[PDB]
Parts: C-alpha cells; sequence; structure tokens
RNA sequence: UACUCCGCGCCCCGGAGGACUGAGGGGGAGACGGGUUCCGCGGCGCCUGCAUCUGGCCGCGGGUGACUCGGGCCUAAGCGGC
RNA sequence: CGCCCGCCCCCCGGCGACGCGCACGGGGACCGCGGCGGGCGGCGCCCCGGCCCGCGAACGCCCCGCAGCCCCCGGACGCCUUGCGCGGAGAGGGGGGCCCGGGGGCGGACCCCGCGCGUCCCCGGCCGCCCCUGAAAAGCCGGGGGGCGCCGGCCGCGCGCCGUACCGACCGCAGCAGGACUCCGGGGUCAGCAGCCUCUAGCGCGGGAGCGAACGCGGCUCAGGGAAGUCGGCAAGCCGGCUCCGUAACCUCGGGAAAAGGAGUGGCUCUGACGGCCGGGUCAGAACUGGAACGGACGCGGGGAUCCCGACUGUUUACUAG
C-alpha cells in the first residue's frame, strides 16, 4: 500500500537490495560451477510475506 | 439603433500580381447581398464601390456583422481562385488577402 | 471543454459530512474543488434552547473578546427575557420572605 | 492585498514600513490611462490607483528615495 | 367521509390484518393523533413527542402522561384521592 | 462485433481509411493488497500456449522533498492494568 | 444591542454534537439559446442554416441577504402557506436589532454581452413518523463570585518525527469469461441514471488462410390444420407505450381492477387556451395528404373459470430440495 509504517518500509528494502546476481569476478576468484543465486525472487511468483 | 454609418474593406492589393479585378467582385456582391433574407430593399442602405486598394462598403442606418463580408468573399473567391488566398482580419473594420 | 469530471481532493474517497466540496472555475480555465466546512451553532439560552444574538457562527478562537460577548449582567448565558423573570422572582420573593 | 487610501500612503512610507513601491500604467478599459501603485509591506500589498496620471507623478516624486521604486508602463 | 365508510385513518393498511385489529388501532390512532387542551394555558395546542411525553406548542411546557392519551382514568382517580385525603390531614394538623 | 493500404512486418511505430468501449466506461483517480512491477538506454538466451524488431521478460543506470494533506492526539464498541 | 480584545481559582453553562421522509424555496456547478469578435471545413444545388475559442482562485475591506428570532408605539375577525400556521401570555400597521456554509463592488488582476428549462450537490423554513427518539471525549469559549494587573500595536525570528513511485501488477497453483470497497458523470430519442446511436478520453487482447459436406451450438421464415404431440402446452409464440370509452361475481368494504373488452396514434398547414410588465412549454380542435400506414427500430401484462395447502411482507439445505 501506499500507507505503510517505517518499520514495514525497512524490512522490504533489504530484500530488494538484495536481489542481485554473483558478479563476474567473484565467479572466477572462487573458481565457482554454479554461477546462479537462488535466493534471487521475481515480484510476479513470490509471497515476501513482509 | 441600427444608425449604421459602418464601414468595411478588403484589402486586395496583395493579390496584385494576380488578375482580381476589383469590378467584377463589385459587382458580385451588390447582386448577391441579402437582408432579411430578401434581395429587394439593398440598394437603399448597402453601397460597396471600388476604391484605390479594396472594395470599400458603406451602409446607412442599417447593421450586420464583418463575417458575412468574409462569407461573401469566399464565395467570390470560390468561383475562381479556389485553393489561394486566405481572409484575415487586420483591423477593426478592414481584412485582407494572403496566399497559403 | 468537452470533459468537466474531476478527481477527489482528500486522502481517501468517502464522502463523510466533513468530505464535502463545490467547483469553480480558476484563471487557467480549469475546474477545480474547495472544501465546504462545517458551520458551527452560536451559544444557545440555558433556560431556553434558543440561539442567542449579538454572537455570529464562528468557533469562538477565531473571534476578538468583543465579537463573543454582549453588554448585559448575564450576557451571553441568557436571554433579556429570561433575565426579567430572575430579577422580578428574587425581589419579589425577598420582599415577601 | 487591500486598497490603501492617499494619505496614509506617504505616510506608510514616512514610518519606514513600506519594502518597496511600483508604478504601473494602465491605459485599456475602464482602466483609462490611469496608474496603479503597489506597495509592498510586511503584512499585505496595498494598492492605490489615482485618477489620473498627474498625481501619480506628484506623489511618486513626494516620495523620491524614500522606497526604492519600479515602473512598468506596460504599452501591449 | 368523502372518500371511505368506515376504515379511516386504517385505509393506509390495505387489507393485510384483519378486521379486530384494524378497529382497535382505528380507536388507538384517532387517539393518540389529537390535540389536547393545555393545563398551563387554556389551548389546544399539547402533542405527543414519545411514548408517555406531551409538549405544548404554545408555551412550550412538557408534560409526562399516558401512552396514546394526555389522561388516563386512573390518574383522575388517583389525583382525586389523593386531594381528598390531603385536606382531612391539614384540619387536625 | 474488426481490420485494411503504404513506409515495413496480420500482432511494434507513423500517416490515411474503417470500427468499437458508450459518462453504473475497456475513461480519469483513491482505500486495501502487491513490493520496484515505475523512468531512460540497450537486448532477444528464457517467458510473451502463433510470431515478435514488442513487453509487467533480461542487463545497466536512475527515481518518492510538507508549519497548512494524512499518521502522531481524542474518545466509541472493546482491550489491558489494579 | 453596538463599538476599540485583561488573567488565575471555585461553581453554572455553551460549542464540539448528530434520525428518516414526500414536497416547497434559495445558491453553486453543469447544460442550452441569441448577439458580437477571432479561426476552420466542405461546397453537384442551397447556405448570415456546420464546427472550434472567447478564462478569473484562496484571502482583505464596504454594501446587500428571503424565511426565522427579538425591541418600541399602540390596542384588534385580522395576517398568511403548495401544505400549514399565528394572535389579548399582545395580531395588523409603522419604525428598528440579530443570525444566515451566499451574492455584488474594489483589491488579488489592464474582467465579450444578454436570456432560459432541466440535472446534480448543498443549504432553509415547515409538516409527517416511531411499544424504534436517532455517540462520546480531547479541545475551545462565556457567565457569577473572589483574587489579582498594563494588554494590545509595530518589528523580528521559528514550526521537530513518520507516509508519499506505480498497479485492479490483488486472491483463486497462471498474464484464469470467477471474486474484489469508494469518488467525478456531457448530447440525442424518452417518463427515465432504462434500451439504441454518439462528443471527450482510451483502444483492436490463446495467431492466421481456404472451403462453403454431414452433424452440432446460437438465430430466421414457413401452405392447410391448430395440442391430434407429451407424464405434463416443456419450448416457442400471442399481449404490451400513451389517450378515450367500458368494467362482473365475491369481499375482512380497504379491494377484486391494467378485471373482462373496444377505439385512436404518421407527415404537413393552421386555430384556441394558460403568464409578465418578452418567456414558456403543455393541453385541446380542424383541413389536406401518403400500398387501408404510423408505440413503424428499441423498449414493453396473454386472459378467464375452479379445487388443495399456507393468512399476508419475510427466511432456508454456499455445490442436485425455495
Ligand atoms: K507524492
Ligand atoms: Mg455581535
Ligand atoms: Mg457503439
Ligand atoms: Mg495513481
Ligand atoms: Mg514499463
Ligand atoms: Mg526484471
Ligand atoms: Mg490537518
Ligand atoms: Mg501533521
Ligand atoms: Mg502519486
Ligand atoms: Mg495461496
Ligand atoms: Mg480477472
Ligand atoms: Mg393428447
Ligand atoms: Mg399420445
Ligand atoms: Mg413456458
Ligand atoms: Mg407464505
Ligand atoms: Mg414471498
Ligand atoms: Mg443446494
Ligand atoms: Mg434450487
Ligand atoms: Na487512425
Ligand atoms: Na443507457
Amino acid at each position: 500500500s501506499a500507507n505503510k509504517t517505517l518499520e514495514r518500509k525497512l524490512r522490504l528494502g533489504k530484500k530488494i537490495r538484495m536481489n542481485k546476481n554473483i558478479p563476474r569476478w567473484v565467479i572466477l576468484k572462487d573458481k565457482l560451477k554454479k554461477r546462479w543465486n537462488y535466493k534471487r525472487h521475481h515480484w510476479r511468483r513470490s509471497h515476501l510475506k513482509l | 439603433k441600427e444608425q449604421g454609418n459602418i464601414r468595411f474593406a478588403v484589402d486586395c492589393s496583395a493579390g496584385k500580381d494576380l488578375e482580381l479585378n476589383l469590378n467584377e467582385f463589385a459587382d458580385y456582391v451588390r447582386t448577391h447581398f441579402k437582408i432579411n433574407n430578401r434581395k429587394h430593399g439593398v440598394a437603399e442602405k448597402v453601397a460597396c464601390s471600388v476604391e484605390g486598394d479594396s472594395l470599400v462598403i458603406q451602409t446607412t442606418g442599417y447593421e450586420f456583422a464583418k463575417r458575412y463580408v468574409k462569407y461573401l468573399t469566399k464565395r467570390f473567391l470560390y468561383q475562381d481562385y479556389q485553393g489561394v488566398f486566405r481572409v484575415l482580419s487586420t483591423d477593426k473594420e478592414t481584412y485582407t488577402l494572403k496566399p497559403y | 471543454m468537452a470533459d468537466c469530471r474531476v478527481t477527489c481532493r482528500f486522502h481517501s474517497t468517502y464522502r463523510t459530512r466533513s468530505k464535502i466540496v463545490r467547483y469553480k472555475r480558476t484563471p487557467g480555465n480549469r475546474l477545480t474543488s474547495l472544501r465546504v466546512k462545517k458551520l458551527p451553532n452560536a451559544p444557545h439560552c440555558a433556560e431556553t434552547g434558543k440561539q442567542i444574538h449579538g454572537i455570529p457562527r464562528v468557533i469562538p478562537q477565531h473571534l476578538t473578546r468583543q465579537q463573543r460577548k454582549v453588554s448585559r449582567p448575564y450576557g451571553g448565558k441568557l436571554c433579556g427575557s429570561a433575565l426579567r423573570a430572575h430579577i422580578l422572582e428574587s425581589f419579589l420573593n425577598e420582599e415577601n420572605q | 492585498p487591500n486598497t490603501i487610501t492617499e494619505e496614509n500612503l506617504m505616510k506608510m512610507i514616512a514610518d519606514g514600513r513600506g519594502k518597496k513601491l511600483v508604478v504601473k500604467s494602465c491605459s485599456k478599459g475602464r482602466l483609462q490611462g490611469k496608474v496603479k501603485l503597489k506597495l509592498r509591506t510586511a503584512k499585505y500589498l496595498y494598492t492605490l490607483t489615482v485618477p489620473n496620471a498627474d498625481d501619480a507623478k506628484s506623489i511618486v516624486k513626494g516620495c523620491k528615495d524614500k522606497v526604492e521604486v519600479q515602473y512598468v508602463n506596460d504599452s501591449e | 367521509a368523502k372518500r371511505t365508510k368506515k376504515v379511516g385513518l386504517t385505509g393506509k393498511y390495505g387489507t393485510r390484518y384483519g378486521r379486530a385489529a384494524r378497529k382497535q388501532l382505528l380507536k388507538i390512532e384517532t387517539s393518540q393523533k389529537a390535540k389536547y387542551t393545555c393545563p398551563f394555558c387554556a389551548k389546544d395546542k399539547v402533542r405527543r413527542t414519545a411514548c408517555g411525553i406531551w409538549t405544548c406548542r404554545s408555551c412550550s411546557k412538557t408534560m409526562a402522561g399516558g401512552a396514546y392519551s394526555l389522561h388516563t382514568e386512573p390518574a383522575n382517580a388517583a389525583r382525586a384521592t389523593i386531594r381528598r385525603l390531603r385536606l382531612a390531614r391539614e384540619d387536625a394538623q
């Protein structure tokens, strides 16, 4: 909604900042086999419950 | 009160190069003017005369709006010279003719 | 213009008695909304429920001190008619009593 | 905004209460060649319309250098 | 009685409740819609406000009375009895 | 109820034509719920049950300003404490 | 009652602060008509007959403001509403005061001019209704008594914390013909916010081409007959707007009742009636004239005679029983 508490707003803020891929220089520095971050979410499919 | 003493002119000097003579224009206005949807009694109060630069319509004791003068001019130009010119206000009594 | 429909001016769209507007034309040829504030009642008599003369229908905070007073001994609490009865009643009673 | 009378115009200018004075020459319609004097005060903007242009020169000359002055004189 | 023969004000009920109820309502409603003389100013300006509350449209004096009518016969009998018993006591103190 | 011609491709964009929703709107805005879906630039590996040069899809950067609008105060039905 | 503004304590009050309704009146916005100024379109014939534009806020000061309520003189079959209602506890008349979410003028800001029916919203005074009477508190103010004393004008500063993008992008396993609260609401036809066409705004949605068999789904017409069909008139069909004429048995006297059943309705050219110191529509009558046609689409009762059950309006097995 457009009328939220700051407490709910801060927990949703962290979810957005975390929805990122694995950086390219990290994949090769650590010699990673699996190159996708499976803790990502999509707004049309998820239920954050926050 | 319809005191008349109204003046209206159409500056046709801008179309001087083309072949639009003010006498045929004056006759058209005289022949097809209408007062109260009736063509009689018009020589009594409506007079249009060729001047140096424009046709001048002088009326005594009668009233009407510039729109009518615009309507008559456009009908004449429809007879000949269709597609060219335009009729634009330039003062509180006169008009003008400028190409598209 | 061919369309004169507006949009709500308040936080929500529920039309309660404190959410009434009227429409006026602005200098930019636009139709605007203005609140219609509630008009409070002027003070009413204590003995009777009638309205007391001389005080306008505004909240007392926005009036000067002179504008919310009446120049009489009980002014603003009771009407002139009710004051006569109390004066007559007290005098006639204390004379006999 | 409120209207002001002539006598308490240069009085206000006397108590140094005006912050600016604007002169504008109106020459169309019911404002026929008359001028409006607009004085900016701490609380209100006060305006006077002298009935003739001549009266403007005298009053403004009666407060020259006492309050900063503008001119408009729109002619369009 | 130009419009009805007998229903009177109970014509608002159509044909919906029966004869006994309609007769009783005729009596009661006629009584409760009436105008009564004010005991304080002798004018016929008393009207019902609630079940047992009657108000005068002239003097603005409010009274407690019966439902459907300003006075009831038991109340008149009681007032007369009180008035009688009040005088007998005041003669002998 | 429904698209067509040309640029250019039945689906994107433009111009021209032909239609529709029909002021209880397939219009313009809020509450709740959602949580970045919003904007610009680029793209077609996935998805867009046909296609796609399109996109609520993918990548990179951005974006929400209050003395006067709402909440913070009051008390309702209630709840808690004693 | 007015005009230029004292605070604290105790007590007495007020404001905040309140139902529903058919009507009637006022204001605003919308809408339409005519005039004047500016711009445009089309033009086989007509065309001063078409289209678009012509704007004015909060706030300050001065005037006006119907109904309502009050003051003075004086002493009555009168005043007055659509409806009512009021008067010796003081009417009419004459002269005044108060309130009125409003209007006008001047500022804000160098304002095209007149007129009118209706629609929506708000307000007003009445009347009606109830074995139904239609919140509270913070906060603010007044009066009485007591105790105290500049309290206003000008000029300066200041006003912390949090929300704020966008969406029917929400829930139904999905970009699911379901479900999902509220606000603003033009033109024509019309009783109408119904049905039908449309300005503004928005927009062509699980893809296309060919062919024109059976059969299905959704529609249309049909000679003569007219329920013979079938458990059963199921389905479909008939009727239907408005005006006038005419309406039975029975009855709880209120109904039955739109009972039943008849006739008219287009276009054009005219006539009369109803107001005000120009406007408006409606109602009534006549001539002429169209394939014996006119509620020409749309919208919109089939009726009657009886028996059983339950008096009636209402409620019910969400997903087979109303
Ligand atoms: K915002
Ligand atoms: Mg006063
Ligand atoms: Mg349509
Ligand atoms: Mg929005
Ligand atoms: Mg987007
Ligand atoms: Mg994405
Ligand atoms: Mg506020
Ligand atoms: Mg705040
Ligand atoms: Mg926003
Ligand atoms: Mg779920
Ligand atoms: Mg859906
Ligand atoms: Mg048979
Ligand atoms: Mg058979
Ligand atoms: Mg059937
Ligand atoms: Mg039943
Ligand atoms: Mg039923
Ligand atoms: Mg069931
Ligand atoms: Mg069923
Ligand atoms: Na187009
Ligand atoms: Na409709």
